[PDB]
């Protein structure tokens, strides 16, 4: 149920017109930027995660 | 949940582990806290299980400690018990 | 009792109402109150606990520490119809169940 | 009116630069309140030094790649973001990095500046492959607040805040009678430039300093539901209210013309049923 | 009280058993009961009534 | 039992002939007592129990008669008045003499 | 009353005798928690040979499932009511409409 | 090293007696929602206010009763009393008297005018007396407190659910503030809808005060129990109890220390009373002149 609805929502493909071309600096900074601003319904961003 | 797979890994067939841990816990409540590896938390059952996880207890070793305990009961009295036996002929 | 969702619970946990726990673990609680100096005798412990006298609760927390309860729902079609959980004391009359189970 | 204020503390050091401090007692609704307030301050209003620009010799565009260097310029900037620097008293400092040889080019190879303190000297910035390769760059470090990407207006995404991640949990707290209490569990992930605790006290300091400029005796006997006889007798004895009755004693009432022992017993029962009695002194009848 | 021998021996019987008069046995019975009832050590035995 | 004998003797409660069988409020329940009803065998030693409630029911019943006769009086006389006025008009005269 | 009804909620509360209704056209003489007195013949003078009607209301009664059945007066003194008008609402009813 | 701009109350737009708009003039961007949520969270639950907690109506015993001459039953009356908006000067408990006879609505305006007590909505209906021989006389107890404390959170006296919080609704807007200086500044506009018991400004300063006080930094068996029972547990006669209390004997431990001689020397204790006391004490294995030596421990 909900859990799925959650995960599917956080990992859905998007046009990413807003959150485009983002260097993550790692999963942590990526999360910081995600919580902050300019990231909504996921984004087309490269992740530095080891 | 605490490292249960490792605990079972230390003693095959799961069930047998349950019986053993039970016996050890009965040891904890029967005589003294004693034992080893020593976190002192979460009661007798989990103290026994954590003990088994670190292979501190073990079935054979427990059986060995029991035989040594039988030797300890032999210790003391002994000559007095045999005195109680010799008086009765 | 009636069951309600318990999102904050760990998989090995369950929500157990305070009153229910108090009733279920009664002899254990008397025993513990006799071992520690909280009551002179089993009868005294009962008389005290019935009143719901304070510190009986904390004692109950000491009683269910590391202890497990079995939860069961009819119909029991497979062996997972009964499972063991570590009980967490909760306000309210409802049993709180983990969503994964 | 007083509220429950914090008591008993705990600190779970997950690592040298990652800790979990928790406040045991709080009132309901304060978990999310302080949690979100603090998360909003920490994720954007913390003061810290961060790399904002870099000038590498020979390099023009971030798409270029350098001869003798394993990683491309993008990865190098990506490493430069993680440069932890503590500067004495300045809002901008230039670091020079000259390095020739084979092997990793770490932050320890950066020219030792008197003011500038490098937290992690073993932090890898580059990797020189051949022994004829060399790098010479000028790293600009500025002081600011929050996460300010390079896309603001070479340039590097600026992470001024010393903290990488913030999390909180509300969890119902124990303690005495109240039952509906919460306890705020703050998960903090900083870079080690500044201590977690002092970072918390600093966020609290910023927040507080922002809030600086905003800181039965008169009831009739009929309510007792006595027998008609008893009520009428009491009224006949000038006893019209409970206050009148509670002043009389058993003796005096028995001295009245119409109230017997059955009735008196009844009066004692009904009065006892409401936490009242005969011979009660209220001294000052009436105001 | 019959804790011994399962019979409630009379004051005269106990007195005869200890070679003393009934007044003496009633006296030591009274001081014993007095000791027991006293506020010290009264706890435990007390409250066991309801 | 002898232990209980000793206990009672120490505390001097004396063994009661009767045993407690009172009706108590069940567990998990509570509230406000809004009514009691008592029924006693005919010719039983009726006490204050069956007397107070009885007298109360008598008062309530009597008031139930007084109110119905009040409505009946102010219900029929206010109808015979409009009948009496028609023909033999007595405005200031009828509101003087007693209703009977 | 439900903000979204089907229009049958009046007829249900009407046909079940929980709600108290007026037999004939009239005017409200008295209003109480305990009783409602209505003086008949206001509309179409239907009542004859003594006029008025008193409706006692059920108050804090206990149902089969242990729910409390009590009626509350829905009218005010001097209010004009017609035949079949709602006088007192029963349990789980609002102005003559069903409230579950 | 850019010093921060600190918020200050700058505007109050009283849309009505119980609806206001308080705005803070200086704020940095992203601070609007923080204070907005903090303040809304404090205001909606942590505000202190007066509320009716007990009611004593004449002739009525239990709240399920209905009164002769009153349209609505007592429950509806208490339910009305929950909504009694009262502003008390400087007290944590006040008794209001309500005497009213006649026909028509019994409103809060009919409550006896007390000097301290201020009634926000005098036209607030508490009752409806139908016939002209009807009358009500009640004592409304008003207390100061916090949050929602139901009557179930424990005499012929009724209890009423307490709704202490003075604030019904809170809303906030972040809205970009003007001013040429800095340009990136916001202004927090809090739209408040309270019950009129408390003024907007002091509510804001109280929410902020509570918040600041929460942020207060980050740092780091012998003896018989029966002796400490009150004398009322002995269930003596009123006279004996009052006499003992008058002689500074408030507990059983105090009584068991006294001797017959000393007690007979008191101004109010006769032989009958002493007989009663010795009887009730002996009935529980106690007596006079009992030595417990160590009165008291702590």
């Amino acid at each position: 149920q909900d859990v799925v609805l959650g995960l599917y929502y956080m990992t859905r493909d998007c046009v990413n017109a807003k959150g485009e071309g983002m260097v993550l600096t790692g999963p942590k900074e990526a999360e910081r930027l995600y919580r902050s601003g300019l990231a909504s319904l996921h984004a087309r961003v490269k992740v530095r995660i080891t | 949940r605490v490292t249960v797979q490792d605990a079972v890994e230390k003693i095959g067939n799961r069930f047998d582990l349950v019986l053993v841990a039970a016996r050890r816990a009965r040891q904890m409540q029967v005589g003294g806290k004693d034992p080893l590896v020593p976190e002192e938390n979460d009661k007798t059952t989990v103290i026994a299980l954590r003990e088994i996880e670190e292979g501190l207890i073990n079935n054979q070793i427990l059986d060995v400690r029991e035989r040594q305990e039988q030797q300890e009961q032999e210790a003391a009295e002994l000559q007095a018990v045999t005195a109680i036996a010799e008086g009765r002929r | 009792s009636v069951i309600t969702v318990g999102p904050y619970l760990r998989l090995h946990q369950c929500g157990l109402p305070k009153k229910m726990a108090l009733e279920l673990f009664k002899p254990f609680i008397y025993g513990k109150l006799e071992l520690r100096g909280l009551a002179t005798t089993i009868k005294a412990a009962k008389k005290m606990v019935e009143r719901e006298e304070a510190v009986v609760w904390d004692i109950l927390d000491e009683v269910i520490r590391e202890h497990p309860v079995l939860l069961n729902r009819a119909p029991t079609l497979h062996r997972l119809g009964i499972q063991a959980f570590e009980p967490v004391l909760i306000e309210g009359k409802a049993i709180q169940l983990h969503p994964l189970v | 009116t007083e509220f429950l204020k914090p008591r008993l503390v705990d600190i779970e050091q997950v690592s040298s630069t990652h800790a979990k401090v928790t406040l045991e007692p709080l009132e309901r609704g304060f978990g999310h309140t302080l949690g979100n307030a603090l998360r909003r301050i920490l994720l954007s209003s913390m003061p810290g030094c961060a790399v904002t620009e870099v000038e590498i010799d020979g390099v023009l565009h971030e798409y270029s790649t350098k001869e003798g260097v394993q990683e491309d310029i993008l990865e190098i900037l990506l490493n430069l973001k993680g440069l932890a620097v503590r500067v004495q008293g300045k809002d901008e400092v230039i670091l020079t990095l000259n390095k020739s040889g084979i092997g990793p080019v770490t932050a320890a190879d950066i020219t030792h500046d008197g003011d500038v303190e490098i937290v992690k000297p073993q932090h890898v910035i580059c990797h020189l492959t051949d022994e004829n390769a060399s790098i010479s760059m000028r790293i600009k470090v500025q002081r600011g607040r929050g996460y300010v990407p390079a896309s603001t207006r070479l340039l590097v995404d600026a992470c001024y805040s010393p903290v990488e991640r913030i999390a909180y949990n509300v969890e119902a707290a124990r303690v005495e009678q109240r039952t509906d209490l919460d306890k705020l569990v703050i998960e903090m992930e900083t870079n080690g430039t500044i201590d977690p605790e002092e970072a918390i006290r600093r966020a609290a300091t910023i927040l507080a300093e922002q809030l600086e400029a905003f800181v039965i005796l008169l009831r009739p006997v009929d309510d007792l539901e006595l027998t008609v006889r008893s009520a009428n007798c009491l009224k006949a004895e000038a006893i019209h209210y409970i206050g009148d009755l509670v002043q009389r004693t058993e003796v005096e009432l028995l001295k009245t013309p119409n109230l017997g022992k059955k009735s008196l017993t009844e009066i004692k029962d009904v009065l006892a049923s409401r936490g009242l009695s005969l011979g009660m002194r209220l001294e000052n009848w009436p105001p | 009280f019959g804790i011994d021998m399962n019979t409630d021996y009379t004051l005269e019987e106990v007195g005869k058993q200890f070679d003393v008069t009934r007044e003496r046995i009633r006296q030591i019975e009274a001081k014993a009961l007095r000791k027991l009832r006293h506020p010290s050590r009264s706890e435990v035995l007390r409250s066991f009534l309801d | 039992t002898p232990e209980e004998k000793l206990l009672r003797a120490i505390f001097g409660e004396k063994a009661s002939d009767v045993k407690d069988s009172s009706l108590r409020v069940p567990n998990g329940v509570s509230g406000t007592v809004i009514d009691v009803q008592v029924f006693t065998r005919d010719g039983v030693e009726k006490d204050k129990r069956a007397l107070e409630i009885e007298e109360m029911q008598l008062k309530q019943a009597k008031k139930d008669l007084s109110e119905e006769l009040q409505i009946l009086e102010a219900g029929l006389f206010s109808r015979i008045r409009a009948v009496l006025v028609a023909g033999g008009v007595e405005a200031e005269k009828l509101d003087k003499l007693p209703r009977d | 009353k439900p903000l979204v009804g089907t229009g049958m909620e009046r007829a249900v509360a009407v046909d079940s005798g929980v709600t108290a209704v007026a037999k004939r056209g009239g005017v409200v003489q008295y209003v109480d928690a305990s009783r409602i007195v209505i003086k008949v013949n206001e509309d179409e003078m239907y009542p004859g040979e003594a006029g008025i009607d008193i409706y006692n209301l059920t108050k804090y009664t206990r149902s089969n499932q242990n729910t409390c059945i009590n009626q509350m007066p829905c009218v005010s003194l001097g209010e004009p009511v017609e035949r079949g008008d709602v006088l007192a609402d029963g349990p789980s009813t609002d102005l003559g409409e069903l409230a579950l």
